[PDB]
């Protein structure tokens, strides 16, 4: 037993409709439950055999039936409905939930800003030398680093983290860190790295260079 | 005539008290923590309470009985009201079940002496109309008054109770065989087994057929509440023909398994769907039968008979629904089967008239 | 609405596999007699997944597939706490083990639409830490350059390298800078130790003046190294 739900990721603005549906892999009964989860509390139950809504809780959160696409709508979004969405299948005392639901406040474009930093002093003593080309106050989530040096692409030596979106000025951040060893820094010298999101206009590519000069 | 409209206002408060519940519950159910299983036996406080005391009315029974049993009444819906915790509401609904077990029995004895030898059609007719009168308007009344201090509804139906004490004492005045019981004691306990069983999860076979918001079946069952009354109050002419007694349950049982057998089939929510609720007028011609049949055995002392009646009815009405709830899941159309075996076997036993009338 | 129902839980920690935990969610505020018990997990990142039940009275222990055999799940209604056994242990096991209650029933009203109640109660969990190979954070700073990005703005930060496991809890100048901090959530190396930066923005005018530490409490390896953070 699965229970598909979908979509993975809302971007809608404060007082408008969402939908979320999911598809039992095979038709139960009138027993699902819509959980939500703000970030990192416990669940809360919103509505249970797939139509009632829960004791003090507002009435917008209004469910529906439909054949096997069980559905929770909500028509406008508030400052208090930020937070990931779980459905849960109660069948015969097999229970599954589903994939999962987040849903996220939209801003209209940032700018991201880029920053790139040498390796430490002491990563040389470790052979390792971690540089890191950073990503701070933007939105949307969209944007991806290419790096190079010596004008050559990389890929495979480069992990990458979101964070999540900020309470106060709602923007994302990123940062690329790229790892390597002795053996293969001390033969590139020309360092760089290179941004591309929907607001940056055109793409940014500034860094240093060794011997900080 | 009036000390009989007198009488149908205390079965109305009955049933309209069974019905008032409902709409109040959910508001003190997360009050006071109330799991399945504690739910469960709220239930059935009514049902075993209703079940042994309710021959002793026909015990006692030879004007007493109604007065006591409304005072009980109001007694045990106050305490209800008042709601400390489960150990109030559990002894209320158990008094509570004492007296419409008392109540029950008294108005259904002394209907049938009181009024002349046309004790059919006024009489039973309404009596087993206002009966279904007040299990419709129990949450519709009951759905402006949980609005303002939720507590008032209770109450309501508690102060009523009062009122329909002295109405009940001022306005009124007073005036063996256990084989020949045997025919509809047990009968009348087989179609509550299924048909208790049909009318309980309506509400949850016709929501996982064609969909139904809780507007449209209500709309669907106030319709077959209202066409059913208006074919049992013309209801003498069709027990003065059809040969009185006990052909005529024969013959609506027969005509609610077609209609049954017709509503499996049915698609196509407001066509075929819901003007196929006519189906509960066939289940609506026989409890006035078998009341009547009650009434009609015992020629004297008439509470036992409805006394008997009143218990094992409500055994039925506590037996089915969980055997439905349970054997519901493993189907969706599990519930009309069992209104088809036991409609069949309400047949089967009807039928055994014949070779008891050959002897006797 | 008038409910204090209070589930709670202990005994998470740090383990070797084919460890032996035993989870204790001890509940409180109702009767046990006749109620279930519900636990579930959320792996760090991922979404929710049930994994074990009991019903107190008159049921059995139900499981799940991917995980069955080894748990032993328990309800003890004396001390009015219900238990889960943990054993075998795998690196799928880190987890946030909820403890958790449901029901759902119907009331139903003679042919009419009656019912429907949930009673919903849950709990808080703790962090369950599986397969150790205990390490202390290195700590190195990323120095902020002289690049002039706009006008009085900088970005400085330090780097948390090569520790197992989660978590570490990073701050600025002890609690004094939370005005534009950032910790990236931690990424699971390839090398099977995770790294967790944090940088901050800075006016660049400023900076040569104030200084910057950042205190890595990395518990489970009862280690804290601060490093000094200066442009050069």
């Amino acid at each position: 037993i699965q229970m598909t739900q979908s979509p993975s990721s809302l971007s809608a603005s404060v007082g408008d409709r969402v939908t979320i549906t999911c598809r039992a892999s095979q038709s139960v009964s009138s027993a699902v439950a819509w959980y939500q989860q703000k970030p990192g509390k416990a669940p809360k139950l919103l509505i249970y055999s797939a139509s009632s809504l829960y004791s003090g809780v507002p009435s917008r959160f209004s469910g529906s039936r439909s054949g096997t696409d069980f559905t929770l709508t909500i028509s406008s979004l508030q400052p208090e409905d930020f937070a990931t969405y779980y459905c849960q299948q109660s069948s015969s005392s097999l229970i599954t939930f589903g994939q999962g639901t987040k849903v996220e406040i939209k801003r209209t474009v940032a700018a991201p800003s880029v920053f790139i930093f040498p390796p430490s002093d002491s990563q040389l003593k470790s052979g390792t030398a971690s540089v890191v080309c950073l990503l701070n106050n933007f939105y949307p989530r969209e944007a991806k680093v290419q790096w190079k040096v010596d004008n050559a692409l990389q890929s495979g030596n480069s992990q990458e983290s979101v964070t999540e979106q900020d309470s106060k000025d709602s923007t994302y951040s990123l940062s690329s860190t790229l790892t390597l060893s002795k053996a293969d820094y001390e033969k590139h010298k020309v360092y760089a790295c290179e941004v591309t999101h929907q607001g940056l206009s055109s793409p940014v590519t500034k860094s240093f260079n060794r011997g900080e000069c | 005539n009036k000390q009989i409209f007198v009488l149908y206002f205390n079965i109305f408060l009955i049933f309209l008290g069974i019905g008032l519940v409902i709409p109040v519950l959910p508001v003190y159910l997360k009050d006071l923590g109330l799991t399945g299983s504690d739910l469960g036996l709220l239930v059935a406080a009514f049902a075993l309470s209703q079940m042994i005391i309710s021959p002793f009315g026909g015990t006692l029974a030879d004007k007493l009985i109604i007065c006591i049993g409304l005072i009980l009444f109001s007694v045990s819906e106050f305490m209800f009201a008042v709601g400390h915790n489960f150990s109030v509401l559990m002894l209320s609904r158990v008094i509570g079940g004492m007296s419409a077990g008392m109540v029950m029995p008294g108005v259904t004895g002394l209907i049938a002496d009181i009024s002349p030898s046309h004790q059919k059609a006024k009489n039973f007719g309404y009596m087993s109309a206002i009966i279904n009168s007040g299990f419709i308007l129990g949450p519709g009344i009951g759905g402006f008054m949980a609005e303002v201090s939720h507590r008032m509804p209770f109450y309501f139906a508690g102060a009523l109770g009062i009122l329909a004490f002295i109405m009940s004492i001022v306005l009124i005045h007073d005036p063996i065989n256990w084989k020949v019981f045997i025919t509809p004691v047990i009968l009348t306990l087989v179609l509550s087994f299924g048909l208790s069983a049909f009318e309980t999860l309506y509400s949850l076979y016709t929501a996982d057929k064609v969909n139904y918001s809780p507007k449209d079946i209500s709309i669907a069952i106030t319709g077959g509440g209202i066409f059913g009354a208006l074919f049992q109050i013309y209801f003498f002419d069709k027990f003065m023909k059809y040969f009185s007694e006990l052909t005529f349950i024969a013959w609506s049982l027969l005509y609610s398994v077609v209609v049954l057998i017709l509503l499996v089939f049915a698609n196509d929510y407001w066509s075929i769907m819901l003007i196929s609720f006519v189906v509960f007028i066939g289940f609506d011609m026989i409890r006035p039968a078998i009341t009547n049949y009650f009434s009609n055995i015992a020629g004297e002392r008439q509470g036992f008979a409805g006394g008997l009646n009143s218990t094992f009815t409500s055994m039925g009405n506590f037996i089915g629904p969980l055997i439905a709830g349970a054997l519901f899941d493993v189907h969706i159309e599990a519930p009309i089967y069992m209104a088809i075996g036991v409609s069949l076997a309400g047949v089967v036993i009807v039928l055994i008239e014949k070779q008891h009338r050959a002897k006797l | 609405e008038i409910s204090e129902v209070q589930l709670v839980e202990s005994g998470g920690g740090l383990v070797q596999p084919g460890g032996s935990l035993r989870l204790s969610c001890a509940a409180s505020g109702f009767t046990f007699s006749s109620s279930s018990i519900h636990w579930v997990r959320q792996a760090p990142g991922k979404g929710l997944e049930w994994v074990a039940s009991i019903s107190s009275s008159s049921g059995s222990t139900s499981y799940a597939d991917s995980v069955k055999g080894r748990f032993t799940i328990s309800a003890d209604t004396s001390k009015n706490t219900a238990y889960l056994q943990m054993n075998s242990l795998r690196a799928e096991d880190t987890a946030v083990y909820y403890c958790a209650r449901w029901e759902t029933g119907y009331y139903p009203y003679w042919r009419m639409y009656g019912f429907y109640w949930a009673l919903d109660y849950w709990g808080q969990g703790t962090l369950v830490t599986v397969f150790n190979q205990i390490k202390g954070p290195s700590v190195f700073p990323l120095a902020p350059s002289s690049k002039s990005t706009s006008g009085g703005t900088a970005a400085l930060g330090c780097l948390v390298k090569d520790y197992f496991p989660e978590p570490v809890t990073v701050s600025w100048n002890s609690g004094a800078l939370t005005s534009g901090v950032h910790t990236f959530p931690a990424v699971l190396q390839s090398s099977g130790l995770y790294s967790l930066s944090s940088v901050v923005t800075v006016p660049s005018s400023s900076l040569g003046t104030q200084t910057y530490i950042c205190n890595v409490n990395h518990k489970p390896s009862n280690t804290k190294v601060d490093k000094k953070v200066e442009p050069k």
